[PDB]
């Protein structure tokens, strides 16, 4: 609801 | 001969590749794209025709967790919708028996399931089987003398060297001796009767080790490292030989493929994709 900045996987490399 | 395919995986955005390796002249050849991006799915092959398993599409505009299967023929270059899971499955691993696929863990949001389900491509239905001990995505799966494997991968909390297996006239899973290492996101398959689990993230690092399990001598033995580490890489096997691809090191987006020769216990570096990327499906038909 925050429009929260995107967290790193860190096994994935995947942003989200 | 035959061909190592890769389809989608993850670089800015998940993808809609698909690309076959030939490892008897080095070439790559680009075919059909995936009707939808996907990244962290499952390749696997039954009947010479190439399934994508699970996965998402993780984009600018949003994720959207996948319990997609599809279907690609290469003999003529379409991909195909089947029935989907019972649920998403995102970083799932899959495995087949008796010419049955099964969709084992993965995650669909927080979701990280121990739940399993079996595809019949005779009839295009799935059907829930008996549910893991564990919940595991990033999960390595791989089919030895007809039981099913599931390998490390992360419960939601942990990090996992555990590993059971399944077998289906009981359709029941035990326990089997852990691994040496916490391996979440590993390939692993099966070679010459032996189950590898190559790489994968151990909380801290990527790893560049691989270890094999004999279920004679329930035992995981470390063989020679690959070159590179790296998680969430895809593995398969092709003319006795284990192949890896892609995967995520901390730092970049790997587009190595490395092959180990159990005849020598040595990895190469045989060619490279035409990009890095992690997350990726493969398959060998």
């Amino acid at each position: 609801a925050f429009f929260a900045q995107l967290q790193l996987d860190e096994e994935t490399g995947e942003f989200l | 001969g035959r061909l190592i395919y890769t389809a989608g995986g993850y670089f800015r955005q998940s993808l809609s590749y698909l690309e076959a390796y030939n490892p008897s002249d080095g070439t790559w050849l680009r075919l059909a794209d995936l009707q939808v991006p996907r990244s962290g799915l499952a390749g696997c092959v039954v009947g010479g025709l190439l399934y994508a398993v699970g996965g998402r599409n993780n984009s600018p505009d949003g994720n959207t967790d996948s319990s997609a299967l599809d279907c690609y023929n290469p003999m003529t270059n379409q991909w195909s919708p089947c029935a989907p899971m019972s649920v998403p499955r995102n970083r799932i691993g899959v495995g087949v028996i008796d010419g049955h696929i099964y969709a084992v863990g993965g995650s669909h949001g927080c979701i990280h399931h121990n739940s399993v389900e079996r595809y019949e491509p005779e009839r295009d239905e799935w059907h829930l089987v008996a549910p893991m001990l564990t919940r595991r995505i990033g999960v390595g799966v791989a089919v030895l003398n007809r039981l099913l494997y599931a390998v490390g991968g992360f419960d939601g909390t942990n990090r996992l060297n555990s590993a059971e297996c399944y077998y289906p006239e009981r359709n029941e899973w035990r326990m089997i001796t852990a691994m040496n290492t916490i391996r979440s996101g590993a390939g692993v398959c099966v070679l010459h009767n032996c189950i590898y689990a190559a790489g994968g993230y151990d909380g801290q690092d990527q790893l560049n080790s691989v270890e094999r399990y004999d279920v004679e001598t329930e035992t995981w033995t470390f063989v020679a490292p690959m070159k590179h580490r790296r998680s969430a890489l895809g593995i398969t096997v092709h003319q006795g030989r284990i192949y890896v691809l892609g995967g995520y090191d901390g730092h970049t987006f790997l587009d190595s493929v490395e092959c180990y020769d159990p005849d020598t216990d040595t990895w190469s570096e045989v060619t490279r994709m035409t990009s890095g990327r992690s997350g990726v499906g493969v398959a060998v038909t």
